This record gives structure tokens, C-alpha cells and sequence, in this order.
């Protein structure tokens, strides 16, 4: 309970996902008792290969990296129910609008659940919680993108 | 071109998407 995280909302943008990492901890390891993050899906993989890249923790326990969610289906669907805006009628337009909704809802929920468990996992590792890269990832305001590419 | 937004239901609501202007 020292260490405790989830993801209250994400963000589909183009062809990104941004997650909120949200982080409550009463360790003075980490500078805030509360704090909260963006993290693209391409920063959970990062985190992952950093860790199974290590040397030190070869052999470790390390859970899965979550999966790319599939937002491309909902995306081409969204984008062309917009064209037809105005040849479409304002009553089915509601209609597979909530049905694309409905579509969009279901790819966030699995996507942030396996995201969440992730981080979760990483969290009660005696090893992996106390990782440098684990710190970063859930405390560094600023986008990763530059820490990626060193 | 827009973005879709996801929330985590709390207090028993519902988990819900919002079509973004």
C-alpha cells in the first residue's frame, strides 16, 4: 500500500494513446506523496524493454508489456461517419455515432485494464519498484520522448 | 483529426467515451 497506481482516463489522438498514470505513495523515495503523468503506449514498452534489457534483472519475474491497443478500426469508422455529416440525416447519425462510442469504449477498457496491471505488477516488485526507469516513468513531468531516443 | 476521451467510472458509475471538438 506503500506504492499505489491507476489510470482514471486516457486519450485517443490520432494515431496515440496517452494514459494518466496516477500515483499515490507514502515513500519519500518519490518527491510528491501524490503526483500524476502522461504516458504514451510507446513508454510502456520502453519501460518493459529497459527493464528486460538489464542485466542485473535477467531471471527476474518481469510481467508482460501490454499490447498496442487497436484504435485504427474505430478511427477509419469516426473519421468517415464525419464526412457524412451533412448527406446523412440527424437521426441515424446519433445512431452509429453511440454505436461508434459504444466501439471506442471497448478497446479503452481492455487496453487501460492491461496497462493498469502492468504498473501494478511493477509496483509489488521488491526489485523492479525500486528500478530508477520505474521512478521516471510514473515521476517525470516532461514528455519521455527525449530519454527514449539517448 | 479529433480525439476521443476515456473515463474511468468512480462511485459505481459507468466507464464512458467522449467525442472530443
Amino acid at each position: 500500500p506503500s506504492l499505489q497506481i491507476d489510470i482514471p482516463d486516457a486519450l485517443s489522438e490520432r494515431d496515440k494513446v496517452k494514459f494518466t498514470v496516477h500515483t499515490k505513495t507514502t515513500l519519500s523515495t518519490f518527491q510528491s506523496p501524490e503526483f500524476s503523468v502522461t504516458r504514451q503506449h510507446e513508454d510502456f514498452v520502453w519501460l518493459h524493454d529497459t527493464l528486460t534489457e538489464t542485466t542485473d534483472y535477467a531471471g527476474l519475474i518481469i510481467p508482460p508489456a501490454p499490447t498496442k491497443p487497436d484504435f485504427d478500426g474505430p478511427r477509419e469508422k469516426m473519421q468517415k461517419l464525419g464526412e457524412g455529416e451533412g448527406s446523412m440525416t440527424k437521426e441515424e447519425f446519433a445512431k452509429m455515432k453511440q454505436e461508434l462510442e459504444a466501439e471506442y469504449l471497448a478497446v479503452f477498457k481492455k487496453t487501460v485494464s492491461t496497462h493498469e496491471v502492468f504498473l501494478q505488477r511493477l509496483s509489488s516488485h521488491p526489485v523492479l519498484s525500486k528500478d530508477r526507469n520505474f521512478h521516471v516513468f510514473l515521476e517525470y513531468d516532461q514528455d519521455l520522448s527525449v530519454r527514449r531516443k539517448n | 483529426e479529433p480525439t476521443v476521451q476515456f473515463f474511468k467510472g468512480k462511485n459505481g458509475s459507468a466507464d464512458k467515451v467522449i467525442l472530443v471538438t
